[PDB]
């Protein structure tokens, strides 16, 4: 009835934030370690190198906050009922 | 097509033609050029030797004294502070001269040691 | 209805044959080749 | 039973290919060490007269 | 349905041998020691040598380069013979699983029981054992348990892989027979071509691991 | 219980997304990665560089976005109820 | 009772759909900033570069697509039944 | 009847606890891994090379305390029950 | 009960499938990002460079081919029933 | 009943263990990774690569520790009962 | 009963099927990326490097098929009943 | 009853197979990389780099085979029953 | 009763050990690489090398020695009951 329902509806919420925090989390270290290489071997190149960065990390963080949306979606509004 | 290979010596050009296939070694490891080949700078060993591979001879062996590398569209182009050839290395002093404790005569010795086919 | 992984008598059976082919190689063939080469 | 035909029948194809890619390589590369090595004696040979 | 490794067996010193397993490597130690009478006869020096002749010698020159590439010949020569034995005894004791005889069937490699792997890593083991102990009577001493799972890993470790990579073979042959015999020839095809390149490998690794193994025990 | 297949959607459609966020977010670090340092080593390429990386993405972000749409027809649909 | 199947169809499809974007995504990410680095590194390599990319692309793709079939054949034939 | 959803509370919370720490674990090992490798290239860029490096991990920890957050919110809060 | 049995070999064989997935997608792309690299490298090596490709994928095929067959075991001929 | 709970905690821990194990493991991996490079690189450069490594570490550590806590608040003082 | 510790061989089996692809094919992958990098910097040194190739392939390899022999002793000879 | 420690067993200790299969099969060949490449560069090098070599796997392979030792013991000697 | 908390600490252990064997083997693995390549690059550099190395490895095997301690408190002396 209403008991297993609420019980998957916590898993799923578990299992869709925790993928997402593993997808955010290392995308941003893979971008970040080539933004840092990058100022290290050319200082002067930061400026520039923030607008390749900061489209991947949206494209990351994207992938990451709508999981985050899903899982209100999931668990304060379980759409199976 | 094949590649083009200019070898020049501090005071002479050693040698020049088309190559197949050339072998050679880098302070970072061994490495062997081709046709087309990515533009690339690299100093070889200290007892470098090269060995080119033409098309319808016998692969020439070079020793190599103090050279540098440098690849590019139109072919590999080598440095060298003493060239010596496959076809005129005396094995008694070269291999004799190896085991001296001069760096750089020592260098010399087991690059004309690697050109013969020994080593 | 058996286990599978379980050790058996056949241990020193194929011992004794590995151990009649070493001896057979190395009285047979690798000093044979080696002093060939 | 024609289990027996379907493995027989992928031992037959299998030798095929066999024949078709493995054999005619490994054959040729043992015929080249034998016609390296009959050279050499032969060189052998050839230095022996001299 | 698919039935495990189960065994045909007879008692002669009050414990059991599995009677299959010993047929198989029966024939497999009888064709290497036939072969090896073939290329003692037939061992030619002079004139071209025979496919045999060159195939036992790049054997053993490969075998030769590794050893003295870890441990000097004149050391400790005897690692040679034990090592190419270790390869091709059990090379064929793979390939006879090629030939096609099921229908259930008892030529399964040798392999496919525990006991052999077991009774050659256990004979590796106490032979390289008695090399450490012959010269004398690991790179940092802190890590004992390491190096004392390094006692017990060794011949677990060679056993076991030999054990799986072969085992799983012994268990596809099978699986692949519940298809339609119309249509199984194809993956049975396909995997009997894996098959020679798996049993090459692990018998490769497997004498290289060893070597490696023998060099490391008779260190100093 | 008939609910129980609820749960079953909202725990499999779970890991749909799990997957999926685990897809983007370092198949997109893993692009980006290469991005940022190629504009780095020859800042002048920024302009051609957008030709293969937006294929890797736009391949990447496909394999997302396809694995979400699946989601929402376990949850909003389950095809087996 | 025939429930305890259905999810265990929803479940595991949403596993064969789950380590299948795993695949593809990261994927073809590895293979793609393999793509970007080679045209970050010469441009007139584009031409060539897609010869040996869209082949590997192929590959992963495959292990993808394949996966997706399953999950069909697990949520609309639920084969064990 | 609630126990089953204090188990679900405890096991989705748990995964959230996990996703998180494989992302941040992983994540400042990789951006850092630029660190420790740029410093080791070139001492004197030391001072600039903590200005890229804290933003990275800055989005990295993000992934995780939102988790951690939300971990809470499923074994102290249980929003379905 | 048959039905218990059945979920147990639908989650195994998703199991089964997810990890052949993965492992061939990411294999495949390691892969493949080496063969790429190395025809941006020396263009003329392409022809040769196949042949130490064709391996490893190979190689990596047989782990996912494997699967897939025992796959079908758990889906098609279930061992215990 | 209680024992249900047990079974949801003990599972909760194990996963937070396991979380946390693998995020420290591969991040002090990848980060003495690049601490051996720069050792082997300049060798007289240890003294300082351990101020950044000892800071990566000492984040990643932390994602440790902290998941080490919770997991002991997990079984030894189960927070719904 | 005896069909829930069926279902536990199925799912459990499983498990050591999936795990065992993941190692297997990304090892083959990432030991391969050595090969095929290593024959495109050398094109003539394929002969040589197969003696370390195919040597950590068959360490690699290992814990797979290990895996699978065990998957067995879990699938059809359950030690426990 | 009993059987649901027994199905207890077959996947917890079914589980500890796949962790060490992934942790070994990935580990030997993150290694072997290493010594391919080497072997690609200095093929003189051989003969020592077995020396570091077989120290990493001595560990990685440990790692996987006590793994493979308390498997056993939960398959064959379930402490808790 | 007892054996759903059996079950609960069987599959806990087999997630605690699964995860610290992952961790562990690829941190071994990750640590030897560099070990291996440090050797291959510099080798008079091989008497230092593990200085550096056997802290990494060190805090790797930490991560894998304190979860086998806590495997074992869930299985022998387990904390809930
Ligand atoms: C629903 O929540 C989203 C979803 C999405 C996307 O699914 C991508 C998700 N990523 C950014 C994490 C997106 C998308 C689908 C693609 C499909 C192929 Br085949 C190829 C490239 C694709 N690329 C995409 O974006 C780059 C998309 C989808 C539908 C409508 C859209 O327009 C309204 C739309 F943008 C974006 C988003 O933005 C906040 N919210
Ligand atoms: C909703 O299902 C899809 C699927 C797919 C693909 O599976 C690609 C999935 N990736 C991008 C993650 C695709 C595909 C299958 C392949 C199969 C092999 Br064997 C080899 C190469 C393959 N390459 C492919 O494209 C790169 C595909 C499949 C079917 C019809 C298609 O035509 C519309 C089609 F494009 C795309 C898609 O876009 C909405 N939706
Ligand atoms: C629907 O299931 C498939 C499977 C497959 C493959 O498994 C490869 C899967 N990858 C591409 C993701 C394939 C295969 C098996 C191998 C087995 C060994 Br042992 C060694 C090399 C192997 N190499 C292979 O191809 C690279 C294969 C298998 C069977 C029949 C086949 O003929 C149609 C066939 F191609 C392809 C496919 O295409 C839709 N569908
Ligand atoms: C709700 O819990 C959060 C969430 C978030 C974010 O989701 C980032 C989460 N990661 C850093 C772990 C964030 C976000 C959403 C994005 C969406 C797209 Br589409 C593209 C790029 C995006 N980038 C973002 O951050 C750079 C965000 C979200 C909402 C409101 C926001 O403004 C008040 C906002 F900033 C931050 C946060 O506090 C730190 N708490
Ligand atoms: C209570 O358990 C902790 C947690 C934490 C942190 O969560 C870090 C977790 N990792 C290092 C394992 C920590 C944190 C949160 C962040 C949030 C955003 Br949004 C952006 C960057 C952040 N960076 C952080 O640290 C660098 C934090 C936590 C709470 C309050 C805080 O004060 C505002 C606070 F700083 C640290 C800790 O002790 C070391 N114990
Ligand atoms: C069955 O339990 C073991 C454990 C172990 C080790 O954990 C190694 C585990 N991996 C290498 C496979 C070992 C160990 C513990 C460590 C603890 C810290 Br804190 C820091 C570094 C550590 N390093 C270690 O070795 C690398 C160890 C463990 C316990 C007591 C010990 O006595 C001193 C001991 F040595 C080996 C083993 O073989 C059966 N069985
Ligand atoms: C009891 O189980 C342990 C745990 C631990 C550690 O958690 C390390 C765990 N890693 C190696 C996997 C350790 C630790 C906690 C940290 C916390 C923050 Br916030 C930031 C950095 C941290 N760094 C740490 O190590 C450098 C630690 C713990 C407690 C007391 C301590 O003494 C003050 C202590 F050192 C070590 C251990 O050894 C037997 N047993």
């Amino acid at each position: 009835m209403d008991p297993t329902i609420a019980a998957g509806a916590l898993i799923g919420g578990g299992l869709i934030m925790a993928g997402g925090a593993i997808g955010a989390g290392i995308g941003d270290g893979v971008a970040g370690n080539a933004l840092i290489s990058g100022v290290a071997r050319q200082p002067e190149a930061q400026g520039r190198l923030f607008t390749p960065f900061f489209i991947t990390v949206g494209l990351v963080e994207a992938a990451y906050f709508i999981n985050l949306a899903f899982m209100a979606l999931f668990v304060f509004a379980t759409p199976v009922k | 097509a094949e590649l083009n290979v200019e070898i020049v010596a501090v005071d002479r050009n050693i040698w020049s033609g088309t190559a197949k296939f050339l072998f050679t070694r880098t302070t970072v490891g061994e490495i062997g050029i081709l046709p087309r080949h990515i533009p690339l700078v690299a100093q070889l060993v200290d007892d470098a030797m090269v060995r080119v591979e033409r098309e319808g001879e016998k692969d020439l062996r070079i020793a190599v004294d103090g050279g540098f590398l440098s690849v590019t569209e139109e072919g590999v182009s080598i440095l060298a502070e003493s060239a010596e050839f496959e076809s005129e290395i005396d094995e008694a002093a070269a291999k004799q001269d190896s085991e001296s404790d001069d760096p750089r005569i020592a260098a010399r010795g087991r690059a004309r040691l690697r050109a013969v086919g020994a080593i | 209805s058996s286990n599978f992984l379980i050790p058996n008598g056949t241990f020193f059976v194929v011992l004794a044959i590995f151990l009649v082919v070493l001896a057979v190689i190395g009285t047979f063939v690798v000093p044979p080749i080696l002093k060939v080469l | 039973m024609s289990t027996f035909i379907g493995q027989l029948f992928g031992f037959a194809v299998i030798v095929y290919l066999v024949w078709r890619f493995i054999v005619p390589l490994v054959g040729r590369l043992m015929s080249a060490r034998q016609d390296t090595v009959r050279q050499q004696l032969a060189d052998a040979a050839a230095a022996a007269d001299r | 349905q698919i039935e495990v490794g189960e065994h045909h067996t007879a008692t002669w010193l009050g414990m059991t041998v599995n009677t299959d397993t010993v047929l198989s490597t029966a024939i497999a130690g009888l064709i290497v020691i036939a072969l090896a009478f073939y290329l003692r006869a037939k061992v030619t020096s002079t004139d071209v040598p025979g496919g045999v002749q060159l195939f036992f010698e790049a054997i053993t020159i490969q075998m030769r380069n590794q050893v003295e590439s870890a441990i000097g010949m004149r050391i400790a020569p005897f690692v040679l013979p034990l090592a190419v034995t270790i390869f091709v005894f059990i090379l064929i004791s793979n390939w006879l699983a090629v030939l096609p005889v099921q229908y259930t069937e008892l030529l399964k490699s040798a392999a496919a029981d525990i006991n052999y792997v077991l009774a050659l890593a256990l004979f590796v083991f106490v032979c390289y054992h008695t090399a450490g102990i012959w010269r004398r009577g690991g790179h940092v001493t802190l890590l004992a348990p390491i190096n004392l799972v390094e006692e017990v890993a060794k011949p677990i470790s060679l056993s076991l892989r030999l054990f799986g990579n072969i085992f799983a073979g012994g268990i596809l042959v099978a699986l692949i027979a519940l298809f339609p015999p119309y249509i199984m020839w194809a993956p049975n095809a396909i995997w009997k071509a894996f098959d020679l390149f798996v049993g090459a490998i692990q018998a490769f690794i497997f004498a290289l691991l060893t070597i490696l193994y023998f060099s490391q025990a008779m260190e100093l």
